[PDB]
C-alpha cells in the first residue's frame, strides 16, 4: 500500500498578498486541488491512506487524522474534515511582526514521526511505501537549514520521497532536500492548472513512477559558502570540530576557539 | 556433491 | 473474473451499467496498475488527445503493461478515438465519484452457507426452499428429473463442491446472474447492486435470494436496511496427512466430515477428531463422480493444518504422487468417438482427403504409414458429403 | 459398536471430551485405539507412558497409533505398573476421557495377572500360586489332569504339555509369570561373564533392556530391534545382566559364527567357556556352560549322531538361566516351537528385526516365549543417526507389450518368471546400476527367481551368488565387493535375506520379489541401514529401490509387502519414469533382443 502526505505550505502573508492582488489563484483554489488529489490518491486503492498537514508561521496542524449528494461516505468525511479544520485554522492566528517567514521544516519533521507510526501499526504482512508531497508557497527561511537537512536526511534513511512542489518561487533548498531522497522536482508555472500537474506527475507512486516518462530533474547547485560572506566558495578550510565551511585559513577558527598549532 | 538423484527428489509423475 | 464478466458486455449495456453510484468506482478499481493513472488524468479533459501521445507515454521498458492496459479499457469502451477523450457520461458520473454530487454477521454468512453446502450434499437435515433447490437444479450443478424424489449430485457438483468458499461463492453468482437473464431479471440493476455493496420487485427478490445465500440480513423482519456480511463485499487449516495415506482431521461441522469422506474412507470420528483413510476406492469413486486430483491435493493443501506447514512441501509427495496416479490410471484408455477409413485405392486421393480433414477440423488422428485415419461423426457427414461430390 | 452414515464409527455419546482438550494430546478410543500428537510439547513423556503399556502398530511422523491388549497391560504390570498406576495417568493424558470399555477391560487384565506363577526347580515345573482358590477353579477342565504328570500351592506339570497349557491360560484370564528370579537363585551357580567398559550401550539399547529388567527378576519376553541397531549387543548385553547359563539360538551357520564373533568381542568370558553346538565343528559343548547352536540342531526329529545324543541329552538335562533365541519370527513353525519344550529355561529371551509374518502365529509368539517388551522408533533411530536414512523408492516399469500378451494370455503361472523378466525392467535396473556405479554406491541386487538373477548377471556380468554356491567363492566374491574398487556390485539371491554380516551398502536394488513377505521386505531393507561413519539423517545417503512391473501381480505383492515398512513411517516414493534413461545406451534396445528372451522365457517351462 501508499501512505501520502501532503504538506501544504498555506502561509497566510503570501497567500493573503495574492488576496488583496485580487490574482486568479486563490488559497481556496489551492487547498481544493490538494484535496481533489488526496480523494484521487484514496480513490486508486482501499488499502492506500493519506494524511494532510497546513505550515504556518507559528505552528503545524494536522487536516486529517452520509450520501447527502450520493457520494462516497469516506471521501465525504474527508472533505468536511479538511474543509472545517482549515478555515478554523485560517480564521484564528495570532500575529507577531518578528515572525512571518513560513515554517516547514516542522511541519516535515511531523510528517515523519507520523510515516514511522503507522508503519509500525500498520501488519508486517504489507509494506507500506510512503511518501511526501511537499507544496511550497513562499520563500524559505535562511536559519532552518540545519533543521530542514537533518529531516532530510531522516527521511533518506527511513525511505520516504520528498515530492516538491514548489510554486511561484524556486527554494533551493527544498530541491536540494528532494533531489538527496530522489523524489521528484516540478515547478509549476500555470497556478490555474496546478491539479493537472498532480494527476499526472505526483499522483503516480513509487511503483510505477520508472516506468513512466516525468519531466527531467533540474540541475542542483551543490553551493558552498564561508561563514564570513555566505558566498559560493569552491575550496573550504573546515576544522576537525566545527566541521564549518570556512574562508581562508586562519591561526583558529572563531566558532571553534581551539588552540590549533601552525606547521 | 553426493547430490540425490533428480527422480528421489522430485516426483517423476506427470502432474 | 469479474473482468471477464464486464468483458461479456455489449456498449448499449455497458454505458447503462455505468451508473452514477458506484460502477464507476467499482470498475475502476478493477484497473490493474495504470489504467487508474491515465483515468485521472483523462479525467478534466473536454478535448480528445492523438493516440500517439498515449503510446509514447510509457517509457520503451514495461510496454507489455501499456498495450494490455489499454486494450483492456477498449474493451470497457471507457474512451473514443473520436479521429481518446472519455465517454461523457462515464467522465460525469465518476467526477461525481471523486468530489462531485459484524462479528454475528460472519457467522450468520458461515451458518448459512453451511447449511446451504448441507443440503447440496445427501444431508438428511438440511434447510428447505424450493426457490433455492430449483436454483441450483438449474445453475448446471444439481440434476433432479424427478420432483418427488430429492435431487441429486450431478459431475460438476462435486467439483463445485471441493472449490474453497471465495471461488465457490464468486462462481455461484456468476451462474446467478447468467440465470437471472434467463428467467428475465434485468442484469444491470441487479449488478449495480453487487458494486454498491463493496462500498423494486427485481431488487426485493433478488436481495431475498442474497439473504438465502447468507451475504446479508436484514435483521429487521425483512426491513429496507440492510447489513450486508463479509462475504457480500466480495481461515487455519485442520488436515493432518500422515505418509501411510491417513488424515485426522479437527473437524466439528459435519459438512467437512462429509467433504473428506467424499474422497476418503472413515474410520473413526472423535468429538474434535475425526480419522480417515486415503484408500483406491474412495479416491477412484470420487474420480469417477467426476472429481479430479487437482481438486483433492487443493483442498488438503488449503485445510492444511499448521503442524505440517513446516515441512516442505506442507502435503508429502508420497500421498501426492499416489492421488494423482490413481486418477491417471482410470483414464488409460480415452475413449474418442469416430469413423474409421479402409480401402483406400491411391494414398494420393488420401492424401487430399487428410487436408481437406485437416482444414475442416474433422480429423482426429491419421495413419500414413497404413493410410487410413478416423474422423468424428460430427464430420463424417461433411467428408462423405464431400466423397459424393468426388 | 455404533456406526455412523459412513464407515467411522459414532462415539459422539460414547465418551465426553476435556475441556482442555488442547493442552491434553492423547485420544482413547473403546476399540483400544490411541491416536498420540507427535507435535506436543508433553510428547516424549506421552510415548514413553504408551510405550510402556502398549504396542506400536503404525508410527508416522505427525500422530503415532498404539493399540493395547491383553498381553501388552502383562508387560506392563510386569515392569510394575499397577492397575490405578496406569489409568489414572490414562485419564490425565486422554483429552476425551476413558470409556468405561476400556475401564474394565485394563482392570480385568492387571487383576489377572501374578494369581498363577510357572517356576521350574531340579527340572520340573511347578505351578505355583499364593491363592489358592485359583486351582480349585483351574481344574475344571480334563485336559488338566490329563497334562499334569502321573499357602502357596503348587504342582508339578509335564514338560511336554507346557505350551498346551500356556495357551490354555491366556485364553483362561490367568496368565503365567515367567520372571526369572537371577538375583536368587542358588541352585545354578552364576557363570562368570562379566560386560567389558568397551562395549557401548546406545539408549534405545539401554530403554529396552531395562523394560526387560523392570525389577530384580528378569522377565521373558521379545524385543525387536533393527539389524544394524546392534540387537546382538543387546543381547550380549541380557545374557551378562543375567549372570548365568545362557543359550543362543541361531537360525544357520553364519548366525552361530556372528554370534559367537559377538560374545567374544562385547563380553570377557574366555573363548573356552564359549562352544558351538554345530555338526561341522563341536567345540566340547558339554565342557562349558555359555552355548551357541541353532534351531533345526536342537529340535532335529531324525537320527542323531552318537556324539550329537550326549550333548542334546546333556542340555535336556541341565537348566538354562537364559535362553536367547534370535530371529524369533520362526519359532512358531513346527519343529522350531519343539525345541522350547525341548530345552529348559527360566528366562527365553527374544530378539529379532522383522516381527511380522502371514499367518496368523505371531500371536502364538506372546505365551511361547513373552509379551512384545520393545520395539524401537525406527523413525527416531533415523533422527538420531543410529541408523542410515533411507530414500526408500519404488521404480514401476511398464510391460513391453509382447510380455504382458503372453503373461494375460496363459492363466497359468509362467508369470512368475515372465513378469520378473521383462526388458523395461532389465533396462530400469541396468541404467540405475550404471548410475550408482559412477556415483560410487554399492550395490545389492536381489531376486527370487534364480533363473533370473542368473540371466540378468550374466548379461551383465556381474557375480551373482546363490544357495548351491560354493562357500569359498561366496566369501572370495563377498571380500571382491568389500575391498576391490574396480568392483562394487554383488546380485544376492533369497539366501542374502536369511542371515548374513554384509558390508554397508550405499543403494538395494530389489529387481523381482518372493511375493507378499513383509518379512522379506524387511529383512533385505535391514542392510543397508547400516550407519555409515560420518553421514547424516537428512542426506538420505542410503537408498532402496523396489523394482515393480505396471499391470501385473508384481504391483499386488509390492503393494501388500510394503505394509510392515510403511507402518514404521518410511515414505515409498513412486517413480513413473527415470530421467536419462532414453538417453543412456542400454540393452534391449531393440525388438529382436526382448524376442530372444522372450522365447528363453516360454522355453524355460
Ligand atoms: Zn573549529
Amino acid at each position: 500500500l501508499n501512505l501520502l502526505v501532503i504538506v501544504v505550505d498555506a502561509n497566510p502573508i503570501w497567500w493573503g498578498k495574492q488576496a488583496l492582488k485580487e490574482s486568479q489563484f486563490t488559497l481556496s483554489k489551492c487547498i481544493d486541488a490538494v484535496m481533489v488529489l488526496g480523494n484521487s490518491h484514496l480513490f486508486m486503492n482501499r488499502s492506500n491512506k493519506l494524511a494532510v498537514i497546513a505550515s504556518h508561521i507559528q505552528e503545524s496542524r494536522f487536516l486529517y487524522p452520509g450520501s447527502k449528494d450520493g457520494k462516497y461516505e469516506l471521501l465525504t468525511s474527508a472533505n468536511e474534515v479538511i474543509v472545517e479544520e482549515i478555515k478554523d485554522l485560517m480564521t484564528k492566528s495570532d500575529i507577531k511582526g518578528q515572525h512571518t517567514e513560513t515554517l516547514l521544516a516542522g511541519s516535515l519533521a511531523k510528517a515523519l514521526c507520523y510515516i514511522h507510526r503507522m508503519n509500525k501499526e500498520v501488519k508486517d504482512n504489507q509494506e507500506m511505501k510512503s511518501r511526501i508531497l511537499v507544496i511550497k508557497a513562499a520563500e524559505d527561511s535562511a536559519l532552518q537549514y540545519m533543521n530542514f537537512m537533518n529531516v532530510i536526511f531522516a527521511a533518506q534513511k527511513q525511505n520516504i520521497l520528498i515530492d516538491a512542489c514548489v510554486l511561484d518561487s524556486d527554494s533551493g533548498l527544498l530541491q536540494q532536500a528532494c533531489d538527496i531522497t530522489g523524489g521528484l522536482y516540478l515547478k509549476v508555472p500555470q497556478m490555474p492548472s496546478l491539479l493537472q500537474y498532480l494527476l499526472w506527475v505526483f499522483l503516480p507512486d513509487q511503483d510505477q513512477r520508472s516506468q513512466l516518462i516525468l519531466p527531467p530533474p533540474v540541475h542542483v547547485d551543490y553551493r558552498a559558502a564561508c561563514f564570513c560572506h555566505r558566498n559560493l566558495i569552491e575550496i573550504g578550510y573546515v576544522c576537525s570540530v566545527c566541521l564549518s565551511i570556512f574562508c581562508n585559513f586562519s591561526p583558529i577558527c572563531t566558532t571553534c576557539e581551539t588552540a590549533f598549532k601552525i606547521s | 556433491a553426493k547430490e540425490r538423484p533428480i527422480w528421489l527428489r522430485e516426483s517423476t509423475v506427470q502432474g | 473474473n469479474l473482468q471477464e464478466f464486464l468483458g461479456g458486455l455489449s456498449p448499449g449495456v455497458l454505458d447503462r451499467l455505468y451508473g452514477h453510484p458506484a460502477t464507476c468506482l467499482a470498475v475502476f478499481r478493477e484497473l490493474p496498475s495504470l489504467a487508474k493513472n491515465w483515468v485521472m488524468r483523462m479525467l478534466f479533459l473536454e478535448q480528445p488527445l492523438p493516440q500517439a501521445a498515449v503510446a509514447l507515454w510509457v517509457k520503451k521498458e514495461f510496454s507489455k503493461a501499456q498495450e494490455e492496459s489499454t486494450g483492456l479499457l477498449s474493451g470497457l469502451r471507457i474512451w473514443h478515438t473520436q479521429l481518446l477523450i472519455l465517454n461523457p457520461i462515464f467522465r460525469q458520473n465518476l467526477r461525481i465519484a471523486l468530489l462531485g454530487g459484524v462479528p454475528s454477521l460472519d457467522k450468520y454468512a458461515e451458518e448459512r452457507w453451511e447449511v446451504v453446502l448441507h443440503f447440496m450434499v445427501g444431508s438428511p437435515s438440511a434447510a428447505v426452499s424450493q426457490d433455492l433447490a430449483q436454483l441450483l437444479s438449474q445453475a448446471g450443478l444439481m440434476k433432479s428429473t424427478e420432483p418427488g424424489e430429492p435431487p441429486c449430485i450431478t459431475s460438476a457438483g462435486f467439483q463445485f463442491l471441493l472449490l474453497d468458499t471465495p471461488a465457490q461463492l464468486w462462481y455461484f453468482m456468476l451462474q446467478y446472474l447468467q440465470t437471472a437473464q434467463s428467467r428475465g431479471m434485468d442484469l444491470v440493476e441487479i449488478l449495480s447492486f453487487l458494486f454498491q455493496l463493496s462500498f423494486s420487485d427485481s431488487l426485493l427478490n433478488f436481495l431475498q435470494h442474497l439473504r438465502e445465500f447468507g451475504l446479508v440480513f436484514q435483521r429487521k423482519r425483512k426491513s429496507r436496511r440492510y447489513y450486508p456480511t463479509r462475504l457480500a463485499i466480495n481461515q487455519p487449516g485442520f488436515i493432518v496427512v500422515e505418509t501411510n495415506y491417513r488424515l485426522y482431521a479437527y473437524t466439528e461441522s459435519e459438512l467437512q466430515i462429509a467433504l473428506i469422506a467424499l474422497f476418503s474412507e472413515m474410520l473413526y470420528r472423535f468429538p474434535n477428531m475425526v480419522v480417515a483413510q486415503v484408500t483406491r476406492e474412495s479416491v477412484q469413486q470420487a474420480i469417477a463422480s467426476g472429481i479430479t486430483a487437482q481438486q483433492i491435493i487443493h483442498f488438503l493443501r488449503t485445510r492444511a493444518h499448521p503442524v505440517m506447514l513446516k515441512q516442505t512441501p506442507v502435503l508429502p509427495p508420497t500421498i501426492t504422487d499416489q492421488i494423482r496416479l490413481w486418477e491417471l490410471e482410470r483414464d488409460r484408455l480415452r475413449f474418442t468417438e469416430g469413423v474409421l477409413y479402409n480401402q483406400f485405392l491411391s494414398q494420393v486421393d488420401f492424401e487430399l482427403l487428410l487436408a481437406h480433414a485437416r482444414e475442416l477440423g474433422v480429423l482426429v488422428f491419421e495413419n500414413s504409414a497404413k493410410r487410413l485415419m478416423v474422423v468424428t461423426p460430427a464430420g463424417h457427414s461433411d467428408v462423405k458429403r464431400f466423397w459424393k461430390r468426388q | 459398536t455404533k456406526v455412523d452414515e459412513y464407515g467411522a464409527k459414532d462415539y459422539r455419546l460414547q465418551m465426553p471430551l476435556k475441556d482442555d482438550h488442547t493442552s491434553r494430546p492423547l485420544w482413547v478410543a473403546p476399540d483400544g485405539h490411541i491416536f498420540l500428537e507427535a507435535f506436543s510439547p508433553v510428547y516424549k513423556y506421552a510415548q514413553d507412558f504408551l510405550v510402556a503399556i502398549a504396542e506400536p502398530v503404525c508410527r508416522p511422523t505427525h500422530v503415532h497409533e498404539y493399540k493395547l491388549t491383553a498381553y501388552s497391560l502383562y508387560a506392563a504390570v510386569s515392569v510394575g505398573l499397577q492397575t490405578s498406576d496406569i489409568t489414572e495417568y490414562l485419564r490425565k493424558l486422554s483429552k476425551t476421557g476413558v470409556p468405561d470399555g476400556i475401564m474394565q477391560f485394563i482392570k480385568l487384565c492387571t487383576v489377572s495377572y501374578g494369581k498363577v506363577k510357572l517356576v521350574l526347580k531340579h527340572n520340573r515345573y511347578f505351578v505355583e500360586s499364593c491363592h489358592p482358590d485359583v486351582i480349585q477353579h483351574l481344574l475344571q477342565d480334563p485336559v488338566i489332569r490329563e497334562c499334569r504328570l502321573r499357602q502357596t500351592v503348587s504342582f508339578e506339570v509335564k514338560q511336554e504339555m507346557i505350551e498346551e497349557l500356556q495357551k490354555r491360560c491366556i485364553h483362561l484370564e490367568y496368565p503365567l509369570l515367567a520372571e526369572y528370579d537371577f538375583r536368587n537363585d542358588s541352585v545354578n551357580p552364576d557363570i562368570n561373564i562379566d560386560l567389558k567398559p568397551t562395549a557401548v550401550l546406545r539408549p534405545y539399547q539401554e530403554k529396552s533392556l531395562r523394560k526387560m529388567f523392570g525389577n530384580g527378576r528378569a522377565r521373558s519376553g521379545v524385543i525387536v530391534l533393527p539389524c544394524g541397531a546392534g540387537k546382538s549387543l543387546v543381547g550380549v548385553t541380557a545374557a551378562c545382566t543375567v549372570r548365568k547359563r545362557c543359550l543362543v539360538l541361531g537360525n544357520s551357520a553364519v548366525s552361530v559364527e556372528q554370534w559367537k564373533a559377538q560374545f567374544k568381542m562385547w563380553s570377557t568370558i574366555d573363548d573356552s567357556q564359549i562352544c558351538r553346538f554345530t555338526s561341522d565343528a563341536k567345540d566340547k559343548p558339554i565342557g562349558c556352560s555359555v552355548a551357541i547352536s541353532t534351531y533345526s540342531m536342537l529340535g532335529h526329529t531324525t537320527k542323531r549322531s552318537w556324539e550329537a545324543e550326549r550333548v542334546m541329552e546333556w542340555l535336556k538335562t541341565q537348566e538354562w538361566g537364559l535362553m536367547i533365541l534370535d530371529e524369533v519370527h520362526t519359532i512358531p513353525a513346527k519343529m522350531f516351537r519343539r525345541v522350547l519344550t525341548i530345552v529348559q529355561a527360566h528366562c527365553k529371551l527374544g530378539l529379532t528385526a522383522t516381527l511380522v509374518r502371514e499367518d496368523d502365529k505371531i500371536v502364538d509368539l506372546n505365551f511361547l516365549i513373552g509379551p512384545k517388551l520393545y520395539e524401537a522408533n525406527w523413525m527416531e533411530l533415523q533422527n538420531n543417526g543410529y541408523i542410515a536414512k533411507v530414500q526408500c523408492a519404488e521404480v514401476w516399469c511398464p510391460m513391453s507389450p509382447e510380455f504382458y500378451r503372453e503373461y494375460v494370455a496363459i492363466k497359468t503361472k509362467k508369470r512368475i518368471l515372465l513378469y520378473t523378466m521383462n526388458p523395461n525392467k532389465f533396462r530400469a535396473c541396468q541404467f540405475l546400476i550404471k548410475f550408482h556405479e559412477r556415483r560410487n554406491d554399492k550395490i545389492i541386487v536381489f531376486a527370487d527367481n534364480v533363473f533370473a538373477l542368473k540371466e540378468y548377471a550374466i548379461r551383465l556380468n556381474k557375480p551373482y551368488i546363490y544357495g548351491p554356491t560354493s562357500q569359498g567363492e561366496r566369501m572370495q566374491i563377498l571380500q571382491n565387493f568389500k575391498h576391490n574398487p574396480k568392483i562394487n556390485t554383488i546380485f544376492i539371491s533369497k539366501v542374502g535375506d536369511t542371515s548374513f554380516d554384509l558390508p554397508e551398502a550405499n543403494v538395494l536394488i530389489q529387481i523381482s520379489s518372493h511375493g507378499g513377505s513383509r518379512r522379506q521386505e524387511a529383512q533385505r531393507l535391514g542392510r543397508v541401514l547400516r550407519a555409515k561413519k560420518g553421514m547424516v539423517a537428512e542426506e538420505y545417503n542410503a537408498f532402496f529401490y523396489s523394482l515393480v512391473s505396471q499391470d501385473t501381480q508384481e504391483m499386488a505383492y509390492s503393494t501388500k509387502r510394503q505394509r510392515f515398512l510403511v507402518d514404521q513411517g518410511y515414505s515409498f516414493k513412486v517413480i513413473t519414469k527415470l530421467a536419462g534413461m532414453e538417453e543412456e545406451d542400454l540393452a534391449f534396445s531393440t525388438k529382436e533382443e526382448q524376442q530372444q528372451l522372450l522365447q528363453k522365457v516360454l522355453a524355460a517351462t
